[PDB]
């Protein structure tokens, strides 16, 4: 039982430190991109 | 938040939960006056000539407890300059260290340090944490030891793990004596640590030995010059990747042994067949003596003609590397369901030092 | 009272492919080297990975086991302290040393050995318990058939409530290194030049069937004949782990024709397809009169080497040993070898008795069951009074292993 | 029938020792089903919650406070012909 | 579907992970005022007599300071099977048999206290290149009736052996087990017609 | 947007504190020394302790 | 019905732009995530629903209803009374049935006179 | 803060308000 606990628990850290990481990287893409579309937003706005 | 320390043979790294980097790096030794009573890190190497500097740390496994507890103690207090009874600390270990050690870590951060909560999580498994994949083979070489852990699902398989004894410190001996070869003069106990300083600056690896040496005897462009503390300065040239070369062929030491590269691929056949692609996919590099420049690219050169040329080789060695374990470690404790895997008081009390086997894998 | 006491006890399973050490309490043996050493003509010993995978002039590849018992007690001692050097890293004097051995050992080696863990180590105490007994404890099961097909026999064992029934072993020379052996002949019969890793240099890829595109490496050294030959049984070894699988059922050519290939490249470069070449070779444990090499031998199979250790038992035991049918061992590993093995015995086992195989096939479980049986025995506070002590030792002499160890 | 040994079920023709029984088991913390689970002391006395799978788990997941399977086991569960443990305070 | 599950060391591979429990689950923050609060006991490396042990040999444990120098629990276990002893006068006078040799005698009871009356230990630990071949119910019939004879001389009641009927048994047994598949084959044939005709024998008694 | 929004991170689970005198839920605080207590005798305790103190603080 | 445990916005291209208001619930039984249409946010705002605060949420109008802090937040120290409610029990996403049993001079009596008006009634 | 004043108090013990 406890072999099994620790290759469960090993498994479930390692998946949430993927995921963890994947989402640092996915979020700052998605303030690059915010970034643009801030910028664009005060374009349109002097436009306007 | 959580203090992460990383108890290496060389260097001792500790810091604060989430940060990108430790907060205190210092020396991991021991100051005694030969006829405070104990100088530790920096301090001590200050003082070499009234102290007996002694490591307690010997190829990743404790030897001296008193001095372990002394690097604790001022690492606690005087480095992060924190109360170990208000935080946990999450401490590190070496792949196959003696359980008997594990237990007297346990041991020594509840009863003397009256620690809320500790965790031991072995070093390999944390360097893969900073570089953020499920399954991989780490090659953490470090001041005093190199070991390559193949690791599957986070799980590391402890029969497959080699342990290398060639390693920073060695390097250094050896530069030393190639310098000495040369004919500078560095056998003095303090020059040592310039050799290391002019390792770190100027040494590099070959991408081909044989053809660097005969480049570097036809022509001195590859030659550099670096400048002693007192102004003098030397020229060392060929050198600058015979002094790495010493981690592929361990023959230049005297050690009858494999290089790095075999070690690895020799840890990776030990295990399973099925799982083996992902170990030569995910090779992790960890440890501050793979920072010599283009040691990735001999690596995944070694590792692709040893391995079979329809697996894919991928050598992952990101450039702050030399930090990773702590990297690994403080991702790890500023985790969510981490929190669930400390070690409270309550536990130790009930169960003893052997609770750190009964939680930690 | 509680639950088991842990007294820093060491487990020992030194067996003829690899030497598994560790502590007790651990799920894992924390090393694990080859029993080939290498020997320079006491004699210069290389022991482990890192020493026996490079070249060295007039070093020969020995091993302390043979026929599963040591005979070279001097090689013996270098592995010894090699461990405890190396990988234990603490005084053999420290910690109480619990060993397994083969269920047929003779009572000199036991004492012999018994004799040199006391005399030369000094340790404070010992036990030697059989790697049938460990891997029945490793299973949680006091009493079962044991099935071990190691590198160098094949051997049922049926136990008893934690005894080992010696009047009911029954042992074949089949094993890891017959398949080696087979292995050996097909690529002698397909011309294949065996190239061990360490003599290339570099490689280039080929198409399948071509000829190998390789460097030899250069400034190599003379080498013994025997390391040349261990070499070859690696990497034969590791072709038997990547390729070899056991047919579900008696072996059809057609059959085995039909299924698909598995590709493998050799160190070399070398690679090929296969075929049913793959499964004619696992068939052999199974149904010797057909191997190439005496097919009038005596030879048992696997299936009917544990129906006949079963039938030389008490009756009354029978069920007990058909209703836990444990396997272990390496040679297990083969693909579809536990399925195989599930059915012929289904067929073959009577139908008022319940068959029933643990459910272990991982490499693990496998091959490092006897340690894990070890630990756990070494874990057991009411084992604690089973420990021979050095005191005993002194008082009883050489022979007091005949009494306190059944 | 056929014997069979003490950790298996009287209809297999074991003991069904109630050591080795594994029943439904709902916690405090979360207050969800966990499914069959029995309670077994741990090396350090810690007492440790085994599981066993089921291909039901989802709905003993969903399972408490006592569609056609779902339906099938709430039945039975009301005859009470499933044994669940619950906690309570001594 | 399955009312409850049993299983030995754990019912599948796809098993769920056995829950631990542990404190600060929820988080650190919330059980810091209870961890602070108090503090653990000393735990040491020490040395304990194990009254078990007959030679007094002293082994290490991970135990608190307060349980330091208390009697090893262990030990209570410790108990062996009652088996009688008897002296040279005793045998000859009560225990001498012309078909056992008094040293076959005496090594049948020595295995007899190290196998705990494990008959089918003792059978397999049987010297038979020494002493005479022996079957395992001539070793029961051996104890059992010297037990007898000694509880009698001595001193209650304890049932007798009857060897004759477990050679039966075994003998049967074998005979049953030796059978081929054919046999095995018509012998559950021949269960399952009877059981049909008397299925048809009650199904008529009932419409009657 | 952020206004409308607001990108909240979720509340710190409180510290259940304890009293330092008797080991029991703290159910007040004392608002000279902010040290939580349970009943009038850690009160009095608790005020003794702090002018022991600080007496001997200066 | 649930704790709170996100409210995130889900930005967009229009064919900022919002598609759907993600709010996460917590309760006893577990977690879930809600898919909800973005018009919420004003409900939201209007009800000061954060995170921590257990709500409640009916399909057919799909407008939100607070129901005070949950009491995990809650310390011995403050007082309030109506703002901290236990973390609600069951699945996060409930079928209730109520039935109530009247007579038709209920009815009458209700409709009769429905309770500054009221005042002075 | 508590620490600051009080003692704290081994496990299995009864609380009694010892003080630094
Ligand atoms: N995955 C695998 N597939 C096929 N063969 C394997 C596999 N793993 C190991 N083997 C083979 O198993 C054989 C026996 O290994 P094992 O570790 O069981 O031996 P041992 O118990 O140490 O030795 P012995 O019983 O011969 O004294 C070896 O020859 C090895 O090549
Ligand atoms: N930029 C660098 N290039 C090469 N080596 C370096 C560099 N920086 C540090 N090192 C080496 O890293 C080694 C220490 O590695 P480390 O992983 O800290 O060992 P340990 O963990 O055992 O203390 C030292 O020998 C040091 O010389
Ligand atoms: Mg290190
Ligand atoms: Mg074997």
């Amino acid at each position: 039982q406890e072999r099994r606990w620790k290759v469960a628990a090993a498994k479930k850290l390692v998946r949430t430190v993927v995921r963890h990481h994947e989402e640092k990287q996915l979020r700052e893409e998605r303030g690059k991109k915010e970034e643009q579309s801030r910028l664009r937003r005060i374009a349109a706005s002097t436009a306007r | 938040a959580a203090l992460v320390v990383d108890n290496g043979s060389g260097m001792c790294k500790a810091g604060f939960a989430g940060d990108d980097a430790p907060r205190a790096v210092f020396p991991s030794i021991v100051g005694r006056p030969r006829h405070k009573d104990s100088y530790v890190g920096d301090e001590a190497q200050s003082k070499r000539g009234i102290l007996t500097l002694k490591y307690p740390i010997e190829h990743g496994i404790v030897t001296n407890w008193d001095d372990m507890e002394k690097i604790w103690h001022h690492t606690f207090y005087n480095e992060l300059r924190v109360a170990p009874e208000e935080h946990p600390v999450l401490l590190t270990e070496a792949p196959l260290n003696p359980k008997a050690n594990r237990e007297k870590m346990t041991q020594i951060m509840f009863e003397t340090f009256n620690t809320p909560a500790m965790y031991v999580a072995i070093q390999a498994v944390l360097s893969l944490y900073a570089s953020g994949r499920t399954t991989g083979i780490v090659m953490d070489s470090g001041d005093g030891v190199t070991h390559t852990v193949p690791i599957y699902e986070g799980y590391a398989l402890p029969h497959a793990i080699l342990r290398l004894d060639l390693a920073g410190r060695d390097l250094t001996d050896y530069l030393m004596k190639i310098l000495t070869e040369r004919g500078y003069s560095f056998t003095t106990t303090a020059e040592r640590e310039i050799v290391r300083d002019i390792k770190e600056k100027l040494c590099y690896v070959a991408l081909d030995f044989e053809q660097e040496m005969a480049t570097a005897a036809s022509s001195s462009s590859l030659e550099k010059s670096y400048e002693l503390p007192d102004g003098q300065v030397i020229t060392i040239g060929n050198e600058r990747f015979r002094c790495p070369e010493a981690l592929f062929q361990p023959s230049f030491l005297g050690m009858e042994s494999c290089g790095i590269h075999e070690t690895t691929f020799n840890s990776i056949m030990k295990c399973d067949v099925d799982i083996r692609k992902d170990l030569y996919a995910n090779t992790v590099l960890s440890g501050g003596t793979t920072m010599y420049p283009g040691i990735a690219d001999r690596m995944q050169k070694e590792i692709t003609a040893l391995a079979p040329s329809t697996m894919k080789i991928k050598i992952i060695a990101p450039p702050e590397r030399k930090y990773s374990v702590w990297i690994g470690g403080s991702i790890l404790a500023s985790l969510s369901t981490f929190q669930q895997m400390w070690i409270s008081k309550q536990e130790y009390d009930e169960s003893g030092p052997s609770i750190v086997h009964r939680k930690c894998f | 009272v509680y639950g088991g006491d842990e007294v820093g006890a060491l487990v020992f399973d030194i067996g003829s492919y690899t030497v598994r050490a560790g502590y007790a309490g651990e799920d894992c043996p924390k090393v694990d080297f080859p029993t080939a050493i290498g020997m320079v003509v006491g004699p210069t010993y290389y022991i482990d990975t890192n020493a026996l995978r490079v070249p060295r002039e007039n070093m020969e590849a020995i091993s302390p086991l043979k026929n599963g018992m040591v005979e070279d007690w001097d090689s013996f001692q270098a592995i010894l302290d090699h461990t405890y050097k190396m990988h234990v890293k603490s005084e053999a004097s420290l910690h109480p040393v619990l060993m397994s051995e083969a269920p047929w050992n003779t009572r000199a080696k036991r004492e012999k050995l018994t004799e040199l863990m006391f005399e030369h180590y000094n340790i404070p105490a010992f036990f030697l318990c059989k790697t049938a007994v460990l891997t029945a404890f490793a299973n949680g099961r006091s009493t079962g058939l044991i099935l071990d097909s190691g590198a160098t026999h094949t051997t049922a064992i049926p136990v008893h409530d934690g005894y080992v029934l010696q009047q009911g072993i029954v042992k074949s020379p089949l094993a890891g290194d017959f398949i080696t052996m087979q292995c050996r002949e097909l690529f002698q019969e397909m011309n294949i030049e065996l190239v061990p890793p360490y003599m290339i240099a570099s490689k280039e890829a080929v198409r399948e069937g071509s000829p190998a595109n390789w460097k030899r490496k250069e400034k190599l050294p003379q080498v013994t004949r025997s390391w040349h030959n261990y070499m070859c049984n690696c990497v034969i070894q590791d072709f038997q782990a990547s390729v070899l699988q056991v047919s579900d059922s008696t072996y059809d050519e057609q059959v085995a024709a039909q299924m698909p290939t598995v590709h493998y490249e050799f160190p070399n470069g070398y690679n090929c397809d296969f075929g049913a070449e793959r499964l004619k070779i696992p068939e052999g444990l199974f149904d010797p009169s057909n191997v190439k090499g005496l097919s009038g031998n005596t030879m048992l199979g696997v299936s009917h080497v544990v129906t006949t250790s079963v039938g030389m038992c008490d009756i009354d035991i029978r069920p007990g040993l058909y209703g836990s049918v444990i396997v272990a061992g390496g040679n297990t590993l083969i693909q579809s070898f536990t399925d195989r093995l599930n059915r012929e015995l289904s067929q073959k086992t009577p139908p008022s008795m319940r068959l029933k195989l643990i459910a272990n096939n991982t490499t693990v479980e496998r091959r490092f069951s006897s340690w894990i049986g070890g630990s756990i025995l070494a874990s057991l506070g009411t084992f604690q009074q089973m420990w021979i002590s050095k005191q005993e030792y002194e008082e009883g002499g050489k022979q007091c292993v005949e009494r306190k160890c059944p | 029938q056929t014997g069979n040994w003490p950790w298996t079920s009287p209809k297999d023709g074991g003991l069904g020792d109630v050591r080795y029984r594994y029943c439904l088991t709902t916690l405090t913390v979360p207050q969800r089903c966990i499914g069959f689970a029995r309670r077994r002391v741990g090396r350090g006395g810690r007492v440790l919650l085994d599981r066993a799978h089921s291909d039901y788990d989802s709905v003993f997941h969903h399972l408490d406070l006592e569609s056609k399977d779902l339906s099938q086991i709430l039945v039975n569960i009301k005859s009470c012909r499933w044994r669940h443990f619950r906690p309570r305070t001594p | 579907m399955h009312r409850e599950v049993y299983a030995l060391l754990y019912s599948d591979k796809k098993d769920a992970p056995p829950l631990l429990p542990s404190d600060t689950g929820q988080g650190y923050r919330t059980v810091k005022a209870k961890l602070g609060s108090k503090k653990v006991r000393p735990w040491k490396w020490m040395p304990f007599t194990n009254p078990a042990r007959k030679d007094g040999a002293m082994f290490f444990h991970w135990r608190r300071a307060a349980e330091e120098g208390k009697d090893y629990p262990f030990a209570r276990f410790n108990k062996t099977v009652q088996v009688p002893v008897y002296s040279e006068q005793e045998y000859q006078l009560y225990l001498h048999d012309d078909a056992w040799t008094k040293a076959e005698t005496d090594h049948l009871f020595d295995l007899s206290r190290r196998f705990d009356l494990r008959f089918v230990v003792i059978h397999d630990r049987y010297d038979h290149q020494q002493f005479k071949k022996r079957s395992v119910e001539d070793l029961k019939e051996r104890y059992y009736h010297i037990c007898a004879k000694l509880a009698n001389v001595r001193a209650l009641k304890i049932p007798v052996f009857d060897a004759g009927h477990e050679r039966r048994r075994k003998e049967q047994l074998e005979r049953l087990y030796n059978r081929t598949p054919e046999q095995v084959a018509e012998e559950e044939y021949l269960l399952q017609e009877l059981r049909k005709i008397e299925a048809r024998k009650k199904e008529r008694e009932k419409r009657s | 947007f952020e206004e409308w929004f607001p990108q909240g991170r979720p509340p710190k689970v409180p510290v259940r504190e304890v009293c330092p005198v008797t080991h029991r839920p703290a159910l007040y605080r004392d608002p000279v020394t902010d040290i939580p207590y349970a009943t009038a005798r850690a009160f009095k305790i608790i005020r003794e302790a702090y002018k022991k103190y600080i007496t001997a603080h200066g | 019905e649930g704790e709170v445990t996100e409210l995130t916005p889900c930005e967009t291209e229009n064919p900022k732009t919002i598609s759907h208001v993600i709010i996460g619930l917590k309760t006893a039984k577990g977690t879930k995530q809600l898919k909800l249409d973005p018009s919420i946010f004003e409900s939201l705002q209007k009800e000061r629903v954060e995170a921590g605060d257990v709500i409640y949420i009916e399909a057919n109008s799909g407008a939100v209803k607070r129901q005070g802090r949950c009491d995990t937040y809650a310390t011995e120290f403050d007082l309030e009374a109506e703002e901290y409610v236990p973390l609600p029990k069951g699945d996060v996403h409930k079928k209730k049935e109520i039935i109530q049993d009247v007579t038709l001079h209920d009815l009458d009596v209700a409709n009769a006179r429905p309770q500054i008006l009221s005042m002075m009634g | 803060k508590a620490s600051r004043l009080f003692q704290p108090v081994q496990y299995g013990q009864k609380p009694e308000g010892r003080t630094v």
